[PDB]
């Protein structure tokens, strides 16, 4: 009957809960997500920059110069690695590639490499290159090659190898990143026929490195129809250090190698088979591109460029309205 | 809820309330209507957005996991990057989660006061001059036409000016 | 306390309240006695044990420690995993006690707001036909029957039915 | 303010008020002032200082950053303790930063509850022996003394010895 | 004179306290211990299962086979491993074993292996597989033995030492795990004696792992009576993969070895005993049997444990204060 | 009538805390928990002064490089100083083996004592005297070399015998010892220096072996040397026995140190000073009571927890709403 005035709070159709400490699955009038869970399964350009795509290729079968990588060989730019899950060409001449999981690491460094010609062939004298070749290292159209940038060196008609030298002085602004190898017969037959006869070695050194191997012989479980194994070996050449190598024999030369340019950006090596497309992203992650204002995600803990907090949530709901308590309609 | 007012002494909420969280409900004979209390409302949206604002930024972060690979002797240090990784997923985890459960109570808790707050403001105004009836609502004792009703929400209302005509109407009930 | 009513304006606890957190004492002509607000101690109840619940289960991941070996050439990664492991020792051990501390601060604080609006609640009931005293205590300006504290209790105190007795005695 | 005291329904802080935080103002024919509420003042100064040095002991550990060399074939390792190290730090700034964020906010709110209750304290004891002015003062309706005052303060205020004086001043007016 | 009603708080005979941010030692009416402090001195089964006691051996006696740790000898399946500190019987012809840690990272983390011949003393033709014994390594019964995983072998009666030659195809579904060991005599002298004159080498390789190793002749300092050392190593041959082994001489050929199987795996150092319990958390200090959160206890565990933390306690308030008349 | 009124104090501060809901709060009471100075120098740790390794590195002090001398002998230390300018290192070119390793071992001393471990003397039928080098000028004579190696080569006339030697360590302590192994550039020196033929350096303890042998290359000059040395580190055991044995090639161990052993090493430019501290960073002296830092990760002695924030001001009075005078 007479004039009333009330006091009360807002009320709406929200049915958007969250949790508390006190109370869980309270409806809300207004609140924010703060995490993100969606994702677009795909790899972009970061700072519009291509990833390197390395396609039937692992990052051995490219920095060695797989004869099947030849789509790669030469000058990459990439902001990001991507290696297939099941590409089949890396190592065709059964061996280790010593300190892989660090020249991994190296690798994913660098944001460009620039290839070129290190030691010409023409650098070791008195012994044949072109013989060089393996049925266990076809390219795509010839059934017997080699690394594209490794020369292996064989004694030539005269039973003797001789002594071979090696110098390279890095003159330049750049690291320069290489790889050489020895080699080691499955015989002492397959040794005499290819090396000269007695001890044999690879001696290589900088200011500051040494290497020293000599060969080990026997016979290893056929790979590739290889008994022989091949030790690979990496390195790097700093701005104006020299290298000097020498050899006996059972040397496998470096032939090209690459000018190094180290990154700015933290740098990434993405195993996976996500398709890469002509789109640009801010925030990538190993699973997907992430295009989000939000503060967390669930969707990798792996990722490059500008991402969201790495949490387990499925959701971090921030209330901001009160709780929601609308009049039953009926 | 903690400060007894949302969900509490007063019952429900408005969905008539369109433009405010915390408000007025009245009726006279001129009409009936819903208004916003703007100053409360206004300051609880800086507050609460400055709460958003304040976690974002001291969450604005991140832990960095890496791809590196790790060889069949590296099993002690492989395991030391996965705990450690893990550790630090573990941790903050926890710190999100913990954080919006205990804002969560919080930020309902600082509704549920400024309700309560904005009664007892007009409350103490109207003193004997109104009847309580429950949920929040109060009768008056006199007629209360829209400016009277302006002066309740602006806080200055004038108790004096109506108080022998409110007792008037006190007695003969 | 920071609603002001536990060890408040309500000086003490009640050692004869066995059944409940808050609730209500009454003195009349058939005697005084003890009653707990069953849904303000039962609200409470769901609340605290809510939130153990949560403390319980954000706690609920370990970081593992493990016991590797280090060799006399690693001195450095040995070193690591030591400060690595006393680190997140260190940050749980934070989490937990000061979590404790800040929850134990406001899990007081909640029941004194729970006393409080009990109080608030009686009060707005009874208006002017009882007198309320400096402590949560209320006298009658009636004859309050043990039906009629039920009533207080129960929210369904009928204020016109005493409004003229009350007004009468608060005269005398 | 949460509470709604201060910077609130009572607008501002007395500069004149110096041995206490929280206070009573008083103006009688003997005179006026300010004096402090001595009880609830330490009260509050034990549980802030307590909170002051819960949080310095509860941080009283270091995580210990070091100094040591990786080789050229260490990138792994050497980045593993860089971002554990980088990791331990922010999670420590996260830390120290919220909790400063957090506390501040609450022990503004202490301060606000406990000028709340002192002013509930005193309303309670008056009654309609005084009239509500704003910004929690409270009139008189009757002649107060410094002793009364005094028994106003100390709780122990005798609404009986003037609800006469005071109802023939109250609706005598 | 009227009658009245109060509002009022539950009080109680507690004596437990909680500590505040606010106040320390708050008594209060009921409150809830998160932290376990307290366990059970002993190692017990975990999954029903029984934690391996190496007894007087340790890791590096047990799987090499040194002679006085036959009662280990043969299959082990364990829950954890337990490694008593004074364990004397390990290494007993002196040597490194190479990569050590990483092996004793390996083996726990296992939960089982199978003892196996994996090259018969019939693998090497041309050598003498019965005289490689020392009198550093006694077995309880004969003052000179071997390791019962490797073959010592040596020169025929009639010189010279052969290349002897042996393959092993992993055809299982299960891991290998394995050792053999290289030789390094004293003197010349020796070296003559045992294998022939020559340059001696050993080498190994499988799909994936190259060795090739000399002996290094020299007097070292003397220990268990032995100035020659062997220098002593692991692999792991992978489902798949074949072994090839050759060496014309200082080869101490791998003869038995594991077929090892594959959650969390737990060597704990230790004193304490093993009894016939079981439990669902262990630690390295002893069984904790809880359903509290929190635990003081140890770091070091196997099994669903509570969090350790530093803390001594961790009382929630769940009741109110607590004040009586 | 008369007054009674609630209120709270208010102050003349102009200090503010920032809140979760609320920034630029002015309050009348707070703490500033947070220590952002420091005193740009280093000083004495626990009564004990620093190491000054001056213008050497950790290699040229603790190998003895020739301009290291007034490093040489004992030392004790609270934490070690290197100068990141220091010039005199390994002299002679060559990789110091597990240098990183090396480095942390010495940071955990607190210690040292130099002392004799193989005379000359031990090694018969060979020239200790002759082992100089043009590469490890000292600062009057142009060609000398490490003080703690000799570098042994043939008498004058040929041949170089089997040389033998044994250390037992009968102390408490552990002894830390250098080796090293000459790698000639050709073979012409390695006949001029050594024997014709195969050359072995071995070493072993009861827990260790050592092997190696001569990689004769020519590599790029360093400090006029085409050849190399290969050096090396062990620590000797309480109770353990070193034996030594090579037919060339041997860079001898001649001195070696006493070990005692959370030191620090501090690669810095600052000076050390007369001055006591209870706290030191990499970038200075914090005298403080402060808990937080943001000086430095980086110290030794008891130091404040580091953050990255610029101030941790925690609130202690109540918000400041003095009354307005005009
Ligand atoms: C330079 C050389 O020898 N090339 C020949 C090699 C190697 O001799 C063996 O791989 C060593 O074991 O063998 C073959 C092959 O594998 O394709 C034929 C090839 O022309
Ligand atoms: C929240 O409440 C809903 C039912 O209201 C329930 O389905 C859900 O499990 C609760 N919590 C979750 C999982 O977010
Ligand atoms: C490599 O080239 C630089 C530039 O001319 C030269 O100074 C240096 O001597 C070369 N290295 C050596 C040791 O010859
Ligand atoms: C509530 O109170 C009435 C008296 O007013 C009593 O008769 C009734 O039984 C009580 N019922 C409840 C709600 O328990
Ligand atoms: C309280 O006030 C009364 C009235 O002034 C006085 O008599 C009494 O001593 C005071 N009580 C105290 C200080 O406890
Ligand atoms: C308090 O009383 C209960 C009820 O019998 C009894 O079981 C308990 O042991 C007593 N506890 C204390 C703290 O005295
Ligand atoms: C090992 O055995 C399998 C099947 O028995 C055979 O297919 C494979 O070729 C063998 N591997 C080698 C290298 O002998
Ligand atoms: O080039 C030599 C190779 O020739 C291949 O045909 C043969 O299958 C291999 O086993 C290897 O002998």
């Amino acid at each position: 009957p007479g004039d009333k005035i009330c006091i009360g709070y807002h009320a709406n159709n929200s049915t958007t809960q969250v949790d508390t400490l006190l109370e869980k699955n309270v409806t809300v009038t207004h609140s924010v997500e703060l995490l993100e869970n969606q994702k677009e399964k795909r790899f972009c350009k970061i700072m519009n920059k291509a990833p390197l795509d390395l396609k039937d290729c692992t990052i051995e079968g490219w920095i060695l110069g797989n004869p099947k990588c030849d789509l790669l060989l030469g000058d990459q730019s990439w902001s990001y690695i991507v290696e297939r899950p099941n590409a089949q060409n890396g190592i065709c001449y059964p061996g280790v590639l010593n300190e892989l999981e660090e020249l991994k690491a190296f690798i994913g460094s660098g944001e460009r490499v620039e290839r070129f010609e290190m030691f010409p062939k023409s650098t070791w004298a008195g012994v044949d290159t072109s013989r060089g070749v393996t049925n266990a290292c076809p390219s795509y159209t010839i059934d017997s090659s080699f690394y594209r940038n490794l020369v292996w060196i064989v004694k030539t008609d005269s039973a003797t190898y001789p002594v071979i030298k090696g110098t390279y002085n890095n003159t330049g602004t750049q690291p320069i990143l290489y790889f050489w190898g020895v080699h080691h017969p499955l015989d002492t037959t397959v040794q005499d026929n290819l090396y000269g006869s007695g001890d044999k070695y690879v001696r290589m050194g900088t200011e500051s490195m040494n290497f020293a191997k000599s060969p080990e012989i026997a016979a290893r479980p056929a790979v590739n129809g290889q008994r022989s194994r091949i030790d690979y070996y990496w390195s790097v050449l700093r701005p104006g250090e020299t290298l000097n190598v020498e050899s006996n024999g059972n040397l496998i030369a470096p032939w090209y190698a690459y000018k190094f340019v180290s990154t700015n950006k933290k740098g990434a090596v993405f195993k996976s088979d996500l398709p890469i497309e002509n789109c640009d992203a801010t925030c990538q992650t190993i699973t997907g591109v992430l295009r989000t204002n939000k503060t967390f995600q669930n969707v990798s803990p792996l990722w490059i460029g500008e991402c969201p907090k790495y949490v387990k949530s499925e959701s971090l709901r921030l209330a901001t309205g009160l709780r929601n308590v609308p009049q039953i309609a009926t | 809820g903690i400060f007894g007012a949302i969900a509490g002494f007063i019952e429900g909420g408005w969905t008539g309330m369109i433009d405010g969280w915390y408000g007025y409900h009245h009726e006279n004979s001129q009409g009936s209507g819903y208004a916003a209390d703007r100053e409360s409302t206004q300051k609880a949206i800086d507050g609460i957005t400055n709460k958003v604002n304040s976690i974002i930024n001291k969450m604005n972060t991140q832990f960095e996991a890496v791809d590196h690979e790790f060889s069949n002797l590296e099993r002690r240090i492989g395991n030391l990057n996965k705990r450690m990784e893990d550790g630090f997923l573990d941790v903050w985890t926890y710190n999100a989660e913990l954080l919006v459960l205990l804002e969560n109570e919080r930020t309902l808790d600082l509704h549920d006061a400024n309700v309560k707050n904005l009664y007892e403001k007009v409350k103490s105004q109207l003193r004997d001059n109104a009847n309580d009836l429950g949920n929040g609502c109060f009768e008056f004792w006199h007629k209360c036409d829209n400016e009277c009703m302006e002066s309740v929400k602006n806080g200055t209302y004038d108790y004096p000016k109506y108080q022998k005509e409110s007792k008037l109407n006190r007695q003969g009930i």
